[PDB]
């Protein structure tokens, strides 16, 4: 048949105009991906940044997690003087908040599925989700995010002195320094920045201030270890400023080793539950870029 | 508890006295006197472009003239190899795909990746409109591949240690396998739809029974993970690519491993097997951007496919044997006869 | 034997310019990874470079041993509009490609939207018509004629070849030709070397305590230009602003060097690992 | 305890089954290789006149 031919190469024609316009909006996006241990604030960052971008079920949601925590606390501890002594047992968070917007963000829930989040800034077109699975000892689902445009890393700065879920004798800030490791070093991700959260900041002023439970007993490198001369103590005691710097220095000696200019590490000082984090992605989004750039040409 | 541990392993050495008791002689001094295929080599006939990024699925039709191939852009495309015209274009919800089908009587498309579900497309419909058909959710961990049994049945398998058996019309799992320890990644049905094996991330792989939802043997001959599996046409062998660079070839009567495919300078992971018509030959893709052919009696090398940029991550053959089709992360397929 | 030892160095300058942009271009065109937005103006700049050192060189060279014009009068006119139009569109895609880069690195985000396949093919035929027009038209139309003997007796004669023009087309075409492009080429490398600046600046105030590949390569690129170019676009301007005081020996060894330039370039430029495993695997 | 107890029931299962020899299963393999060998368009090239492809 002539005409069954006609028929069908109107039907390319059609078909391949559409993605003409699919391309222009795909190649002007970009992708970032969060990760970190569990229990650090992965979804907290992803709410507000929602929130401020873009724009019943949650009573029942806040009551679940009531329920639980009381019951937890009043029986482990049997085993207010129970809550000085509540980092022997496990613990949520939102115990005491809860118990007596901000009040939306310390809601937690389980993670299953994908998660993805879209928003834009002065026109510029940003797409983030995080990926969520119980445990995965392996991640064989890492190498599908090789084209991404930079990993957003979240770990929980204040807890040094808790110990990790699955297994009841690691210690949980170990552990994240472990998971960074194995993902800097890993052969797919060869040519991918990391932006590094160092989260939870409030709790570490909280700590540092008590007496209890003091750093060098964790980290014997700590008694040895001294302010750096370039360090900008904002506004904080300078044993709090002291306390900062240490664990953010253990995260850049992993990265500094490799990457040979390739790789970058953007660490930042954060609060995910107030601090105005939005610019802060975009500013450091726009130099990844631009080094990207000035690697080629043979500039850098 | 650490009594039955001894018991564990009076079976297990038991298993092995049997097998050991049954190599007459291995499969290459059987073979010895057949007289070599040749030097083989073909060249690209048509290539199919337009995809927006990388691609991890591809599946053929049984008029063996049409194909579907799925990307990470979120689109799922019908070809047309003989005119290199593109004949649908089904935009997905979630941007990871890693798997599609096509079902026997080309009514049908399906896809699944990180998202947990698998979905099913209508293409013959009335007023030209394709629509998800329905959605079946019920499932954890992310799916590695979906195979149609006919327009009713459909096998999922997915990277919480398990397979399941579904039913399009409910929704709902008919019967689930178990007893991996590891993610599972690959499946392939026999030719009359009542066996299927796996092969997870614990270097081992499984013959399952559809009908009574029972593991019967296992194949434990590899060191790494599995990435792929393919079915021998007369239905009682199957090939097995693993990550550490060989190709093993298992058979269900004599419960042995075979035959070992492998070579020194070859050091990169394999994603992807196929047999040919006769079952003479055995593609596999690599991660060397290159796919090799092999023998299937000789274990000799006999011709190499080059034309990418980058590496393979499907590979086909036609139902008649006329054409092989791999795509790769460059978002191009080639079709070779 | 002045002649025969000179015309192996004609020939291999002749013979190395045809033959280097022979890689450049099949290359490009026929592989598929190496097509891209940025890459259409070093095809553009590749054909121009084949133009010349196909149609200028061996005739100038044939002139200069034979010590004579052999074609006419018709032919020497178009061999010298082909010169001035080869000439102009050389010079003036290394502006586009400076104000390409410029681009890029300034602003990121706005790159994308900004430059597209077909407002690179739009601005490449519109660099392309105005380098056309100073040199067909003026020339065709006999508008850059001299008042003197010398012009007039060369104009009679139709077995000599000489180049005489007038003040005002002169400066005209230099300016249109030379000067604007470099001091957009100038502006715009600067302006690149100091964001390179502080970019260098900002990782060392965030890994310190753990600028000589930028200055290399931007030295490089514009004094191969300007030591090219330069010594002949001003002598350009000076043996027309004041009488007998440049030769011709001068003038026809500064063109020449001047030419080289185009020979050079494929060196500086195409030096991408992608475009040494092209050149290898070819 | 209860798991263990699984693994042990599953691999009893396995231990008594039917088995035969490696030569004849590379017989069948051979005989079947040879048998379809002459309809294999991807081993012996088709002519070009009836190629859908070409
Ligand atoms: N004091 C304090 N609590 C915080 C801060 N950021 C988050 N939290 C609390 O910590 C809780 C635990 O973090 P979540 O966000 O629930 O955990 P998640 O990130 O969802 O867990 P993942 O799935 O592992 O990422 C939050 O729900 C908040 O109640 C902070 O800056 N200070
Ligand atoms: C004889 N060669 C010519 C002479 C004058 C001239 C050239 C190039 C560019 C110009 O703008 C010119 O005015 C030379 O190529």
């Amino acid at each position: 048949q002539r005409n069954e031919e006609k028929a069908q190469r109107e039907a390319n024609k059609k078909i391949e105009k559409q993605l003409q316009k699919d391309k222009q909006v795909y190649r002007a996006t970009h992708r970032l991906l969060l990760l970190g241990a569990g229990e650090s604030g992965k979804s907290t960052i992803v709410k507000q940044m929602r929130i401020l971008h873009v724009n019943a079920t949650k009573v029942q949601d806040i009551k679940n997690n009531l329920k639980e925590a009381i019951e937890t606390i009043v029986a482990a501890m049997s085993n207010r003087a129970c809550y000085e002594r509540s980092n022997e047992y496990q613990l949520i968070d939102c115990a005491q908040y809860f118990l007596d917007d901000q009040d939306l963000l310390r809601c937690r829930v389980l993670t299953s599925g994908i998660f993805e989040t879209k928003f834009q800034v002065d026109k510029v077109n940003f797409h983030m989700f995080d990926v969520g699975g119980q445990r995965d000892e392996r991640r064989k689902w890492i190498q599908c995010f090789n084209d991404v445009t930079a990993i957003i890393f979240v770990v929980a700065s204040s807890s040094y002195n808790m110990v990790i879920r699955e297994d009841n004798q690691t210690n949980r800030l170990q552990e994240a320094l472990n998971l960074f490791k194995s993902i800097w070093n890993n052969r797919w991700l060869r040519t991918i920045s990391v932006i590094l959260f160092l989260n939870k900041q409030d709790l570490l002023a909280e700590k540092v201030l008590a007496g209890k439970s003091k750093i060098e007993d964790y980290f014997p490198e700590f008694a040895r270890y001294t302010t750096p001369e370039d360090a900008t103590p904002e506004p904080e005691d300078p044993r709090v400023t002291r306390a900062k710097y240490f664990i953010r220095d253990e995260f850049l000696r992993i990265s500094t080793a490799s990457g040979d200019g390739r790789h970058y590490c953007y660490p930042h000082f954060t609060c995910a539950v107030d601090t105005e984090n939005i610019r802060r992605v975009f500013n450091d989004c726009r130099d990844i870029i631009q080094r990207m750039h000035l690697r080629q040409y043979e500039l850098l | 508890l650490d009594q039955l541990r001894q018991e564990a392993e009076q079976l297990k050495n038991q298993i092995r006295d049997a097998r050991k008791a049954c190599a007459d002689a291995t499969l290459s001094q059987i073979t010895n006197n057949i007289d070599p295929v040749g030097r083989i080599q073909m060249r690209t006939r048509r290539t199919l472009r337009g995809h927006l990024a990388k691609i991890y699925a591809m599946h053929w039709g049984t008029d063996s003239r049409l194909l579907v191939s799925a990307s990470q852009d979120g689109k799922l495309i019908i070809w047309d190899s003989y005119t290199t015209n593109k004949v649908h274009a089904i935009p997905l919800r979630s941007s990871w795909v890693m798997t599609c089908a096509y079902a026997p009587s080309g009514n049908y498309v399906a896809c699944g990746g990180l998202d947990n579900i698998c979905s099913i497309y209508n293409l013959k419909t009335r007023e030209g409109n394709v629509r998800v058909s329905r959605e079946l959710a019920g499932h954890t961990g992310y799916l590695s591949c979906c195979r149609f049994l006919d327009d009713n049945q459909i096998v999922t398998s997915s990277g919480d240690t398990t397979c399941a058996l579904w039913d399009i019309e409910t929704g709902q799992q008919t019967t689930t396998f178990t007893g991996h320890t590891g993610d599972v990644m690959s499946l392939s049905l026999a030719p009359d739809t009542r066996l299927f094996v796996s092969g997870a991330c614990d270097a081992s792989a499984k013959l399952w029974d559809v009908r009574e939802g029972m593991c019967r043997q296992t194949f434990t001959g590899h060191e790494s993970d599995i990435n792929a599996i393919c079915f021998f046409p007369n239905g009682n062998a199957f090939a097995t690519g693993s990550d550490d660079a060989t190709c093993r070839l298992f058979d269900l009567r004599a419960d042995q491993e075979l035959m070992t495919y492998s070579h020194d300078n070859i050091i990169c992971g394999i994603t992807s097997v196929s047999f040919s018509k006769s079952g003479r030959l055995l593609l596999a893709g690599y991660d060397d951007f290159n796919c090799n052919v092999w023998d299937a009696l000789k274990a000799d090398r006999a011709g190499v496919l080059a034309g990418h940029d980058n590496r393979v991550s499907c590979l086909g053959v036609t139902d008649d044997g006329m054409a092989v089709a791999t795509g790769s992360w460059d978002s191009f397929l080639k079709i070779w006869n | 034997v002045w002649v025969v030892g000179m015309g192996i160095v004609m020939s291999l300058i002749v013979l190395a310019i045809v033959f280097g942009n022979v890689l450049v271009i099949t290359a490009i065109a026929k592989f598929e990874r190496l097509q891209t937005v940025t890459n259409y103006f070093i095809t553009s700049l590749a054909c121009a470079d084949l133009v010349m050192g196909l149609a200028v060189v061996p005739f100038g060279a044939a002139h200069i041993l034979t010590k004579t014009w052999t074609f006419g009068n018709f032919w020497c006119e178009f061999w010298t509009s082909i010169d001035v139009l080869c000439v102009t569109a050389s010079i003036e895609t290394l502006c586009v490609i400076a104000v390409d880069r410029y681009f890029a690195i300034t602003s990121p985000f706005k790159y994308q939207s900004l430059l597209t396949k077909n407002k690179a093919r739009v601005i490449i035929l519109m660099v392309w018509i105005v380098s056309g027009l100073t040199s067909f038209l003026p020339i065709q139309m006999h508008w850059y004629r001299a008042t003197h003997q010398e012009a007039i007796n060369c104009y009679a004669e139709e077995t000599c070849c000489d180049f005489f023009t007038n003040q005002a087309y002169a400066i005209a075409s230099s300016i249109v030709s030379f000067y604007v492009p470099l001091v957009i080429m100038v502006f715009v490398y600067s302006r690149v070397f100091q964001e390179a600046k502080r970019q260098l600046q900002k990782i060392d105030k965030s890994e310190g305590r753990f600028e000589h590949k930028a200055l290399k390569t931007l030295g490089i690129i514009m004094g191969t230009f300007t030591l090219c170019w330069l010594p002949f676009f001003i002598v350009n301007i000076v043996h027309v602003i004041q009488d007998n005081l440049i030769r011709k020996e001068v003038y026809i060894l500064l063109n020449w060097i001047g030419y080289v330039n185009s020979g050079f370039n494929p060196l500086i430029y195409c030096r991408s690992p992608d475009f040494r495993i092209a050149f290898q695997e070819l | 305890i209860a798991q263990a107890r699984k693994l042990v029931e599953q691999l009893k299962m396995e231990a008594n089954i039917d088995r035969i020899k490696v030569s004849k299963a590379a017989a069948d393999l051979m005989a079947y290789c040879e048998a379809h060998a002459k309809e294999d368009p991807l081993l012996t090239p088709v002519p070009a006149s009836e190629n859908p492809f070409r």
